[PDB]
């Protein structure tokens, strides 16, 4: 896992 | 202490500054945490790096096109993979009549060109990127190694979690913005804007976290279905004038060059980038946040998003309380106002 910035 | 809930900004000396754990216990002991988010303004002399000249090679590997559709205050934000490019290449295209940064006075102008335009020319968020633009010497509030107990994760267990316990960058361009969220497990954020133009924050306290939640899931009753904490997939935008049309609590606030954001546990916050910009930051902990972990409700309905063990947390912090955790027992409410344990220091 990781942080993301957002999705879609 | 803070009973408004407000934004508080903090202005340390250089030895307040030294000592970064010991500083957020200090700005809670002032009630900072209650507002969800705070703004340190480091000491003039210092710097994390001697100059930016040299960056325009370094490489923006899934650089993001924001996509968002929507009305009337309520948003969603599609995040669209691009080509790897260059921070030359962003500069240029962040810097160009088509992206750059509309004509403007007072900032209440430019916030409602945001609110107005933010469906029409999609821009190109510089977002994510592992990597810290600070100087190995720079010991004071590196965000490669703040030395909180987050650190207990990677010390424990090995585990990295990119962005997490690990230093992201973020190149900003006009309009490129972050949907409302709270942190992973709800965790601590510290953002530093290392140059460029500002970035503009809004927040909601996190004593009233839950009722923005509850505002969201109404506003987006099928997203809420299919996963509670839909506001994880950080694709909701909701303007301030929603916020205010429906009770919500929030404060807003301007993060220029040279300051430090810091995000408290459970506190809902979202923004956007006034111009060409960069960013650092990654998360990290505090005792008080051991309880939040226990509690944050996670993103079930995508794979490998993130979820920390608590389990060392409890053992070494809560040993009283271990057994009872495990056996699904322990009740604990959070009483949002209470700073950190190690801010007993500034209350004696
Ligand atoms: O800078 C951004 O795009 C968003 N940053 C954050 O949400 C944070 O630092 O917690
Ligand atoms: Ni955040
Ligand atoms: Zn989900």
């Amino acid at each position: 896992a990781r942080k993301s910035t957002g999705g879609k | 202490l803070n009973p408004s809930a407000r934004i508080m900004t903090f202005y340390p000396t250089m030895e307040e500054f030294r000592n970064f754990s010991r500083y957020i216990a200090y700005i809670e002991s002032q009630g900072a945490h209650r507002a969800g988010l705070a703004k340190v303004v480091p000491p003039k002399e210092w710097k994390p790096r001697a100059s930016y000249d040299d960056i325009d090679d370094l490489v923006i590997p899934a650089p993001i096109q924001q996509l968002v559709t929507g009305q009337s205050g309520l948003f969603t934000q599609y995040n669209i993979q691009k080509k790897a490019m260059t921070v030359r290449e962003f500069r240029k295209i962040a810097n160009s009549d088509k992206y750059c940064t509309p004509r403007y006075s007072e900032f209440e102008e430019l916030e409602r060109k945001y609110w107005k335009n933010l469906t029409f020319n999609p821009p190109i968020y510089g977002a994510d990127v592992n990597g810290t633009l600070y100087e190995k010497h720079v010991d004071e509030w590196n965000i490669g190694r703040l030395r909180t107990i987050l650190d207990l994760v990677e010390k424990e267990s090995g585990i990295t979690i990119e962005g997490v316990n690990t230093p992201y960058l973020y190149f900003g361009m006009w309009k490129t913005s972050f949907a409302w969220h709270t942190e992973d497990m709800d965790l601590y954020s510290i953002n530093y804007l290392h140059f460029g133009e500002p970035k503009s924050w809004y927040s909601v306290p996190p004593e009233h976290g839950k009722r923005l939640e509850r505002l969201a899931k109404g506003f987006f009753p099928g997203s809420a279905q299919s996963c509670e904490a839909f506001l994880r997939h950080k694709m909701t935008l909701i303007s301030p004038l929603m916020l205010k049309k429906y009770g919500i609590p929030f404060d807003k606030v301007t993060q220029e060059a040279g300051e430090f954001m810091i995000t408290f546990p459970y506190g809902y916050h979202a923004g956007f980038n006034h111009g060409f910009n960069c960013a650092e930051s990654t998360n990290f902990a505090t005792r008080r946040w051991i309880e939040y972990g226990k509690q944050a409700v996670l993103c079930s309905c995508r794979k490998d998003m993130v979820k920390i063990s608590m389990d060392v947390f409890v053992r070494k912090f809560q040993p009283e309380r271990y057994k009872l955790w495990k056996a699904g027992k322990d009740n604990t409410v959070i009483d949002h106002t209470l700073p950190t344990p190690e801010a007993a220091e500034f209350l004696k």
